């Protein structure tokens, strides 16, 4: 019951995956909305391709590490693969 | 020095001359005069050291004080400790009131103050008349002091002598050709006070001086005052003034019999019928120029009676005690009207007697009509609403049904009394604002008790609807106590002062039904007191959560559902979760804490001390002020 | 089944429909001529909210989806002092 | 002290206890005057005993005085014995649950709404964290009480 975040350069997806579940379910539910086939999309989390059918420990996020307030920053790689140009959010103005 | 002033106070208290000499010598001139010219605050009330010599009759210690010093009697002090304790009086004023003639004459010969004028312009003769010593009164007149000094309410010295039992003072005052027709604030010319305490000799003394008879502001003759006070000795005394006619002759016996019917000290039902039958026989005794009793419209308070226009119907109810008291109430109201001060006191006594006899409906009717009469007369009826609260408390406690129109009428009367209490508070600045606030809090508490009774009374849908409408109106007025507690605060606080009667058995605060009723009627659930504590801040401060968990759970559920912010902040910067002070109220609050991003962001703003001035909406400025 | 929230700087944030329905103003914006029932985006064009504030708002949406009635003690939602006073205005505007 | 505590004689118990009375004297049934006082339900006597540190120990039937107070459907003495700073969460929860149980079946003190509210208070304090949780030692169902299996969740309650 862990909620994950997938960040592109502009858009940002918030999804959910069970603790006793694999990457297949989350790949299916992100394919169903982003209409991208699983081979085309790659979860380039922490600047590293991870797997297609392995557990989440080698992926690098657990339920306790990915909190709702601070979710993961899993990147997205699409076949044109592509170059990562994820810009940060706008900085707050007039820092106190 | 203040310590040296207390040393000579104890020496003058014991009346020792040699001890006072050593404590008022071998010093400079500035400090010695200050000691003899300053009062000492003992027991919470200030008093001159020379007063305690006159109060205890220590004339020896004060006579040699005038020999060795030049102390004056113009020192400001109180009048007495008998429920007045008001300052302004001179030192010579208490000399006459202490019953010591030996100390009065020594102060007169050294700087007399017989013409002293305080804020009440009370001469020392006023205390002399109250004390009742003829030597003090006789000597004070010889010291060139006027005896016709009238206060702000025209307090003539003959009135206080006539009101009190001192018949020697009043007979001496008339010997110097004093004014008998001294008009007062209420229009009483020194005879209504005389015929109020049953003084057979005092009223007769003014008959010789021929003070005559004048109708006061309340439409009461001095003969009627004697009949109202159940003093039959002076009723017949005023009948020999050679001006009584027949209109005021029979009605004097009617008023005396009616007053004897309902009175605490003088309760005689045998004299009640005798005075009523004598008055009835006097009306129907000639057959010509007859004076029939004027017929008031029937009143639902006094049963279904329509007075007694014949002597035969009065005879049939001679052996019935209940009928005679109800009959006398109608004629007493007829003679005295609805503007008399004590027109409802016999009604209150009859209600108390009936309530002590396990009868309550007659009490409710009589007290409702008396409350209507007193509220129409611009009188303080907070005590009447209090009495309503206790009588409904006995009605509920003894498993007796409570009438819904009656409780609605007393509720709307209480709402009105809140209205004029707020009007008096906002009008009077400092003359009687403390007493106004005390009575205002008292009648607010009575309204709370009446709401509790209404919750504990099974009534119809329409009656509950109009009761809810009345409570809606009163809460929309939003009355606030001294510390800022609203109706919701008082219905929730366990420290709400409940009355020391059987209302404590019935009305217990906090009450789940009252708080649920106030929110349903519509109340400011986020209203704050002076400290800023909300309604939720007080239910979580409850000290016994387990014992009445049925009550604490229902109030918290009702409060959060009604819209209370469960993140608020008082002036001490503490959340209601931080004021839970128990392991139970925190659990019940946390399980009802709905989450809001507006709450978390404002809480983080307050915690980080970020300057939010003119950076957020004005509505949000109030929101961040406590979130 | 997905909302396509965008910021004033164009940074798109995509969350679930039930995730964004917790806010009142989000539900108000979707209902009406802004429906556009093509079942793809149902996008919302915010004009004043910056990117980081909307990121925190979507984080709060996921946080409330997780913990809505879960026991009594709730995990904390840390808010940066710099992102505050802008998240509060957004939460007032979003009726969150 | 015990026989004075069983009735409305808090003055006698007081005059005993500021004369160095027994703080921890047992009885035939192991009642250290607190099992014997909570049955009476006199809250002032329990206040005096707590102020003089009468302590807490199980009687001969293995019942703490808090459980004796909970068995007698008397909430005030239950609260007072709960405010002891050494009862701990397990005994607090089971005492509240026993009080709610006793309120369900009693002649003089029968309130089913109080029963549900005290059971809800016991369950909420159980399921409040999710960590170091206190699960119920649920007995197997007994045919006499239908076939219920307690209430291990707030949802079924």
């Amino acid at each position: 019951d862990v909620f994950l975040m997938i960040r592109r350069h502009k858009t940002t997806i918030f999804t959910d995956a069970k603790e006793s579940s694999t990457v297949f379910e989350l790949k299916r539910i992100v394919e169903g909305i982003l209409k991208r086939p699983p081979d085309e999309q790659r979860l380039y989390k922490d600047d590293q391709l991870l797997d297609d059918g392995k557990t989440l420990g080698e992926c690098g996020f657990t339920s306790q590490t990915a909190r709702p307030q601070a979710p993961a920053t899993v990147g997205l790689a699409f076949r044109a693969f592509e170059a990562l140009c994820i810009e940060p959010f706008s900085s707050p103005p007039e820092l106190p | 020095m203040e310590g040296l002033a207390g040393y000579v106070y104890k020496a003058a208290s014991e009346g020792k001359v040699l001890t006072l000499a050593a404590l008022l010598l071998n010093r400079s001139e500035s400090d010695i005069r200050y000691l003899l010219g300053y009062v000492s605050q003992q027991g919470g009330q200030r008093s001159t050291p020379l007063i305690i010599a006159a109060r205890n009759g220590h004339a020896k210690v004060v006579r040699l004080l005038l020999e060795h010093y030049r102390v004056q009697t113009q020192q400001t002090g109180t009048v007495r400790f008998d429920g007045y304790v008001i300052d302004g009086a001179t030192a010579l004023w208490c000399a006459a009131g202490a019953g010591h003639f030996e100390v009065v004459k020594l102060l007169v010969s050294h700087g007399a103050n017989v013409n002293h004028t305080t804020v009440t312009n009370s001469t020392p003769l006023r205390a002399a008349c109250f004390d009742g010593r003829l030597d003090i009164v006789k000597y004070l007149v010889e010291n060139n002091a006027n005896i016709s000094i009238a206060n702000k309410y025209d307090n003539t010295c003959l009135m206080i002598a006539a009101y009190k039992g001192h018949t020697d003072v009043v007979r001496y005052l008339l010997e110097q050709r004093a004014d008998p027709n001294a008009k007062a604030h209420c229009g009483a010319t020194a005879l209504h006070f005389a015929a109020e305490a049953g003084h057979i000799d005092i009223v007769k003394e003014l008959i010789k001086w021929r003070a005559a008879i004048v109708v006061n502001g309340h439409g009461m003759t001095p003969l009627k005052v004697a009949a109202e006070s159940c003093k039959a000795d002076v009723v017949e005394l005023l009948l020999s003034h050679a001006d009584c006619d027949r209109r005021s002759r029979i009605e004097a016996l009617e008023l005396l019999g009616a007053s004897f019917a309902n009175d605490r000290e003088n309760y005689d039902i045998i004299k009640t019928y005798h005075y009523l039958y004598l008055a009835m026989l006097e009306r129907f005794q000639d057959g010509d120029n007859i004076l029939e009793k004027e017929v008031l419209p029937p009143i639902h308070a006094y049963g279904n009676r329509t007075e007694c226009r014949n002597p035969q119907e009065l005879e049939s109810i001679r052996q019935d005690r209940d009928a005679l008291h109800m009959e006398g109430l109608i004629v007493r109201e007829r003679i005295l009207g609805a503007d008399n001060i004590d027109v409802s006191h016999p009604i209150i006594y009859r209600g108390a007697v009936y309530a002590d006899n396990m009868e309550f409906e007659q009490c409710i009717k009589l007290w409702l009509h008396a409350l209507h009469l007193r509220q129409k007369g611009n009188r303080n009826t907070h005590k009447d609403l209090l009495r309503f609260a206790q009588v409904f408390s006995q009605m509920i406690h003894l498993n007796e049904t409570v009438k819904a129109p009656d409780i609605e009428c007393v509720l709307r009367c209480s709402v009105l009394e809140i209205e004029q209490s707020m009007n008096r508070v906002k009008n009077i600045s400092d003359a009687d604002v403390h007493n106004a606030m005390d009575n205002y809090e008292c009648n607010l508490y009575t309204f709370l008790y009446l709401v509790c009774i209404s919750t504990k009374t099974q009534c119809s849908e329409e009656d509950q609807c109009k009761i809810n409408k009345q409570i809606y109106n009163l809460i929309h007025l939003d009355p606030r106590t001294r510390e800022g507690f609203t109706l919701l605060h008082l219905a929730v606080n366990s420290n709400t002062p409940v009355d020391d009667f059987h209302t404590n058995d019935v009305c217990s605060f906090p009450n789940a039904l009252v708080t649920k009723l106030l929110l349903d009627c519509g109340a400011e659930v986020n209203a704050v007191d002076n400290e800023g504590n909300s309604a939720l801040h007080i239910i979580v401060q409850y000290n016994r959560p387990i014992s009445d968990f049925l009550t604490l759970h229902s109030i918290i559920i009702s409060l959060v559902e009604a819209g209370a912010h469960t993140d608020m902040t008082n002036k001490q910067n503490k959340t209601p979760l931080d004021k839970s002070t128990t392991g139970v109220s925190e659990i019940l609050l946390k399980t009802q804490m709905k989450m809001s991003l507006k709450c978390l962001a404002a809480r983080a703003v307050r915690a980080n001390d970020i300057n939010y001035q003119d950076q957020i909406p004005r509505t949000l400025e109030e929101f961040v002020g406590f979130h | 089944m997905y909302v396509k929230l965008i910021s004033s700087d164009g940074h798109e944030f995509i969350v679930k429909r039930e995730h964004a329905l917790t806010s009142g103003t989000i539900k108000a914006m979707l209902s009406g001529p802004g429906q556009f029932a093509e079942n793809e985006t149902n996008e919302v064009n915010f004009r004043e909210i910056p990117s980081h504030v909307l990121s925190k708002v979507c984080m709060y949406f996921t946080y409330k989806v997780r913990y809505t009635n879960s026991s009594t003690e709730i995990p904390e939602f840390p808010i940066a002092p710099e992102i505050a006073l802008e998240l509060l205005m957004a939460a007032n505007f979003l009726d969150c």
